[PDB]
RNA sequence: UGGGAGAGGGUGGUGGAAUUCCCGGAGUAGCGGUGAAAUGCGCAGAUACCGGGAGGAACGCCGAUGGCGAAGGCAGCCACCUGGUCCACCCGUGACGCUGAGGCGCGAAAGCGUGGGGAGCAAACCGGAUUAGAUACCCGGGUAGUCCACGCCCUAAACGAUGCGCGCUAGGUCUCUGGGUCUCCUGGGGGCCGAAGCUAACGCGUUAAGCGCGCCGCCUGGGGAGUACGGCCGCAAGGC
């Protein structure tokens, strides 16, 4: 907007855990207004996160989010004859938001029957080193560094 | 070998050009932003004038010289970069001298630098 | 902080005078503007003349490096 | 008679900065260029660096709303020859003045002739891009020419788009250059704001586009057209 910034939004802690994560966590997972849906597929997935990896579901998630955060990223821009793709810091609540889009992006894709597992997985598959959303995060930190020369076009 | 050099910066607006000689200005190696797998206008960057300096002190540590006279031509973008990384590259710089030749009226120039 | 100011009498023709004329170029060997120096038109006219003689003769220099 | 300032002009010399080229050294994987590139240049060793030599052209800082000249124009420094102009003294002559149809001289750049010179730049020309095309704008090259001597050409937004001379009509302010009783007054230039007045208005306003006198040049709707014809000038281009 063009006259103030915009206001966030602050979401209510979830009512499991009172974790404001969870709940932007399953407000992406959410479509079409189903709530409760969303809700059960995330504490399904915690519940085999509790199996498999028998650590605190609460934890492995958060290292997720750790995992996918990216801290650069190239937006496109046009300067005389040509678009260039100058490098540039991300905020934290950018971060986050990058962070659970990618994941949930990176779930869907996974060919898992069901979503529940499909969620789940994807959470302990970033937890360590790997999964869609970790490469989608690499592709975007590798091109925001091969177009440092371009640093200064900001 | 020597442990004292010269470092002649050439930073036209398009490209910089680091030489590193010996004290009696015979060069020992040289860097430019094409040596690293820049081409065209992005030799010009900054970035690329901070990449050839550091790749030139690399390579004269690398014959083992330590303390470089830094002489810089020309006004480019990439100057004060190549300097800033020249000074914290390794090399004890005791001197930056700027040494531009300019005509005292001489000869005419083209026509898009008129 | 003016070179007029900070000095006595002197010939303003003298171009053997290095010490006194030399207090009137730059760090470059540039002659400098009536700003920095203070005298009046003629005058300067006058330095700038026995400036540029005491180039030729070898004495002040043309141009010297810029150092930081 | 005594002094002043000045890129005013002509001739002969000579100072450094920088570009280019050649010689030598050292050294290697690109340089250059653009909005992005490509042509081009480079391992047959380029670019960047150091030393030596040659040559041509132009004079950075000072430097300016500065100065000089009738105009065109004039800029490193030194010497010589030479023009104009300003002030002070109030010395001499005694109206010897102003303007000026024709005439004569000068007159940017480009252009022309004969010799010389030629670094850089660069009409024409060649190539690369761009574009629907690109006989252009951008890029890489490139010949006249740009420079010197002599001789022609004689045009321009040759403009202050304001002919020259003389007298009279509030001031304020900035600046260059003289004289004095050097606070300040009194000459001569160059700018800005403004009395009265003028102007269609914009604006001008003691540097008039105000108030007057003298002499010269020019205008009489736009186009055709600065064309045609005639005449004169020029080697030609073309000029009047
Ligand atoms: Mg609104
Ligand atoms: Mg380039
Ligand atoms: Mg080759
Ligand atoms: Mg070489
Ligand atoms: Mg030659
Ligand atoms: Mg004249
Ligand atoms: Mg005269
Ligand atoms: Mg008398
Ligand atoms: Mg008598
Ligand atoms: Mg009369
Ligand atoms: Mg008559
Ligand atoms: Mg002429
Ligand atoms: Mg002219
Ligand atoms: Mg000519
Ligand atoms: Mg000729
Ligand atoms: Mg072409
Ligand atoms: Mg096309
Ligand atoms: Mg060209
Ligand atoms: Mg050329
Ligand atoms: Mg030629
Ligand atoms: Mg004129
Ligand atoms: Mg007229
Ligand atoms: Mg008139
Ligand atoms: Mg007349
Ligand atoms: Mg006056
Ligand atoms: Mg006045
Ligand atoms: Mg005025
Ligand atoms: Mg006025
Ligand atoms: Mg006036
Ligand atoms: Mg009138
Ligand atoms: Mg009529
Ligand atoms: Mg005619
Ligand atoms: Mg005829
Ligand atoms: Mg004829
Ligand atoms: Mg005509």
């Amino acid at each position: 907007a063009r006259r103030r910034r915009a206001e966030v939004r602050q979401l209510q802690p979830d009512l499991v855990y009172g974790d404001v994560l969870v709940t932007a966590f399953i407000n992406k997972i959410m479509r079409d207004g189903k709530k409760n849906l969303a809700a059960r597929i995330f504490y399904d997935a915690c519940k085999i996160i509790q199996e498999k990896t028998g650590q605190e579901p609460l934890k492995v998630f958060k290292q997720a989010v750790e995992n996918v955060k990216p801290r650069m990223e190239v937006r496109s821009r046009r300067v005389g004859g040509a678009n260039y793709q100058v490098p540039m810091e991300v905020s934290p609540r950018r971060q986050q938001s990058l962070a659970l889009r990618w994941l949930v992006q990176a779930a869907n894709q996974r060919p898992e029957r069901r979503a529940a597992v499909r969620i789940a997985h994807e959470l302990m598959d970033a937890a360590e080193g790997k999964g869609g959303a970790v490469k989608k995060k690499e592709d975007v930190e590798r091109m925001a560094e091969a177009n440092r020369a371009y640093a200064h076009y900001r | 070998q020597v442990a004292s050099g010269r470092a002649y910066i050439h930073a036209s607006y398009n490209n910089t050009i680091v030489t590193i000689t010996d004290p009696d200005g015979n060069p020992i190696t040289w860097s430019s932003g094409g040596v690293i797998g820049y081409k065209g206008s992005r030799k010009g960057t900054p970035y690329a004038a901070q990449l050839a300096a550091l790749d030139a002190a690399k390579k004269a540590m690398a014959y083992g010289m330590q303390s470089v006279d830094v002489i810089v031509r020309g006004t480019g973008a990439g100057r004060e970069q190549a300097i800033r990384a020249l000074q914290a590259s390794g090399l004890q710089v005791k001197s930056i001298v700027d040494d531009t030749p300019v005509p005292h009226n001489g000869c005419r120039p083209k026509k898009k630098f008129r | 902080a003016k070179v007029k100011a900070t000095l006595g009498e002197f010939d303003l023709r003298d171009y053997r005078n290095v010490e006194v004329l030399k207090r009137f170029l730059s760090e470059t060997g540039k002659i400098l503007p009536r700003r920095r120096t203070g005298l009046s038109a003629k005058e300067q006219r006058i330095l700038a003349k026995t400036i540029k003689r005491a180039r030729i003769l070898g004495l002040l220099p043309f141009t010297e490096k810029l150092v930081r």
